[PDB]
């Protein structure tokens, strides 16, 4: 189930880090260093984190 | 001279990347093309990188 849809492109600079174009589909798993959260962007089939305000929560 | 503020809290997981607090001044050093800013945090004296959606100019 998607939870976000990300509104602004996020290019990874460190290897655990999900790569985010604007409009991608997230599904948002958990958040874990503070305001970090790990998602699925459902377009790449990728997994990792972002910074949370990347990405706006949808209904899905 | 600050040229950017922080519109976002920014807890860093990394260990390059800048603390942000909402409105914190910042000087901009580096914009790269892969959308990181890289920069001194006014307040606090640090300097590193962050996310370049988490500012915006002043």
């Amino acid at each position: 189930e998607q939870t976000h849809r990300a509104v602004f492109r996020f290019i990874p600079r460190h290897p655990d880090e999900l790569e985010l174009d604007v409009d991608d589909p997230v599904l948002v798993e958990a958040e874990e260093d503070d305001f970090w959260f790990r998602g699925f962007n459902m377009r790449t089939g990728e997994r990792g984190v972002f910074p949370a305000f990347y990405a706006h929560a949808v209904p899905g | 001279e600050q040229t950017h503020r922080a519109i976002f809290r920014f807890v860093p997981r990394h260990e390059d990347e800048l603390e942000l607090e909402v409105d914190d001044p910042l000087l901009v050093e580096l914009q790269a093309e892969d959308y990181w800013y890289e920069a001194y945090n006014m307040r606090t004296g640090a300097r590193g990188v962050f996310p370049a959606y988490y500012a915006i100019e002043v």
